[PDB]
Protein backbone atom coordinates (compact mmCIF):
# COMPACT_ATOMS: atom_id res chain seq x y z
CA UNK A 1 0.00 0.00 0.00
CA UNK A 2 3.04 2.20 -0.45
CA UNK A 3 7.00 2.85 -2.15
CA UNK A 4 7.31 -1.57 -1.07
CA UNK A 5 8.72 -2.93 -4.74
CA UNK A 6 9.50 -6.44 -4.71
CA UNK A 7 11.17 -8.94 -7.05
CA UNK A 8 10.07 -8.65 -10.74
CA UNK A 9 9.62 -11.90 -12.32
CA UNK A 10 10.88 -11.81 -16.01
CA UNK A 11 8.73 -11.44 -18.96
CA UNK A 12 8.20 -12.10 -22.43
CA UNK A 13 6.56 -9.85 -25.28
CA UNK A 14 6.19 -9.65 -29.01
CA UNK A 15 6.70 -13.40 -29.65
CA UNK A 16 7.53 -14.45 -32.92
CA UNK A 17 8.41 -17.44 -35.18
CA UNK A 18 11.96 -16.69 -35.87
CA UNK A 19 11.84 -13.45 -33.62
CA UNK A 20 11.11 -12.80 -30.19
CA UNK A 21 11.14 -9.40 -27.77
CA UNK A 22 13.14 -10.74 -24.82
CA UNK A 23 12.37 -8.19 -22.16
CA UNK A 24 13.72 -8.26 -18.11
CA UNK A 25 13.50 -5.59 -15.04
CA UNK A 26 17.05 -5.21 -13.73
CA UNK A 27 16.82 -5.02 -10.00
CA UNK A 28 17.81 -1.82 -8.59
CA UNK A 29 19.95 -3.33 -6.43
CA UNK A 30 21.40 -5.20 -9.48
CA UNK A 31 24.40 -3.60 -10.92
CA UNK A 32 23.99 -1.65 -13.92
CA UNK A 33 26.27 -2.98 -16.45
CA UNK A 34 25.95 -4.00 -20.21
CA UNK A 35 23.97 -7.65 -20.44
CA UNK A 36 25.20 -10.03 -22.68
CA UNK A 37 22.34 -12.69 -24.68
CA UNK A 38 23.61 -16.12 -25.57
CA UNK A 39 21.81 -18.43 -28.21
CA UNK A 40 22.45 -21.79 -29.36
CA UNK A 41 21.11 -23.35 -32.54
CA UNK A 42 20.92 -27.10 -32.83
CA UNK A 43 19.14 -27.04 -36.78
CA UNK A 44 22.59 -25.78 -37.21
CA UNK A 45 26.51 -26.41 -37.93
CA UNK A 46 27.25 -23.51 -36.13
CA UNK A 47 25.65 -21.29 -33.35
CA UNK A 48 23.72 -17.63 -33.56
CA UNK A 49 26.30 -15.00 -32.76
CA UNK A 50 25.72 -13.36 -29.51
CA UNK A 51 25.03 -9.68 -28.72
CA UNK A 52 26.00 -6.66 -26.14
CA UNK A 53 22.85 -4.26 -24.97
CA UNK A 54 23.64 -1.82 -22.49
CA UNK A 55 21.76 -2.40 -19.55
CA UNK A 56 19.31 0.66 -19.74
CA UNK A 57 17.88 -1.62 -22.40
CA UNK A 58 16.48 -3.63 -20.15
CA UNK A 59 14.94 -5.26 -23.59
CA UNK A 60 16.40 -6.91 -26.77
CA UNK A 61 15.47 -8.45 -29.83
CA UNK A 62 16.90 -11.23 -31.80
CA UNK A 63 15.87 -12.55 -35.06
CA UNK A 64 16.95 -14.66 -37.33
CA UNK A 65 16.34 -18.09 -35.89
CA UNK A 66 14.39 -20.60 -38.14
CA UNK A 67 11.09 -22.67 -37.12
CA UNK A 68 10.44 -26.53 -36.41
CA UNK A 69 14.20 -26.24 -35.27
CA UNK A 70 15.25 -26.75 -31.39
CA UNK A 71 16.84 -23.35 -30.38
CA UNK A 72 19.20 -23.48 -27.14
CA UNK A 73 19.18 -20.05 -25.42
CA UNK A 74 20.59 -18.70 -22.59
CA UNK A 75 19.87 -15.77 -20.40
CA UNK A 76 23.04 -15.08 -18.29
CA UNK A 77 22.50 -12.27 -15.51
CA UNK A 78 26.17 -10.32 -14.78
CA UNK A 79 26.30 -8.61 -11.72
CA UNK A 80 28.61 -6.58 -8.91
CA UNK A 81 26.13 -6.44 -6.82
CA UNK A 82 25.71 -4.12 -3.85
CA UNK A 83 27.67 -3.45 -1.03
CA UNK A 84 28.39 -6.54 1.07
CA UNK A 85 29.06 -6.93 5.05
CA UNK A 86 26.22 -4.99 5.92
CA UNK A 87 24.79 -6.19 9.57
CA UNK A 88 25.97 -9.32 11.18
CA UNK A 89 27.63 -10.39 14.91
CA UNK A 90 31.21 -9.33 15.28
CA UNK A 91 33.24 -11.81 17.45
CA UNK A 92 34.51 -10.22 20.79
CA UNK A 93 35.07 -11.91 24.18
CA UNK B 1 -1.22 -10.18 -19.39
CA UNK B 2 -0.71 -13.62 -19.67
CA UNK B 3 2.15 -15.19 -22.12
CA UNK B 4 1.70 -18.39 -24.34
CA UNK B 5 4.39 -19.67 -22.31
CA UNK B 6 6.42 -18.98 -19.14
CA UNK B 7 8.98 -20.90 -17.20
CA UNK B 8 11.02 -19.84 -14.29
CA UNK B 9 14.14 -19.24 -12.61
CA UNK B 10 17.31 -21.70 -11.57
CA UNK B 11 19.67 -21.21 -9.01
CA UNK B 12 23.08 -22.83 -10.31
CA UNK B 13 26.58 -21.89 -10.89
CA UNK B 14 26.52 -19.79 -7.85
CA UNK B 15 24.87 -17.66 -10.35
CA UNK B 16 21.15 -16.53 -11.07
CA UNK B 17 20.37 -17.96 -14.75
CA UNK B 18 17.13 -18.79 -16.65
CA UNK B 19 17.18 -21.87 -18.88
CA UNK B 20 14.57 -23.89 -19.94
CA UNK B 21 13.24 -26.12 -23.01
CA UNK B 22 13.69 -23.86 -25.69
CA UNK B 23 12.50 -20.30 -27.52
CA UNK B 24 9.02 -19.45 -26.84
CA UNK B 25 6.55 -22.22 -27.53
CA UNK B 26 3.57 -21.48 -29.67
Amino acid sequence: GSEVPQLTDLSFVDITDSSIGLRWTPLNSSTIIGYRITVVAAGEGIPIFEDFVDSSVGYYTVTGLEPGIDYDISVITLINGGESAPTTLTQQT
Amino acid sequence: SSSPIQGSWTWENGKWTWKGIIRLEQ
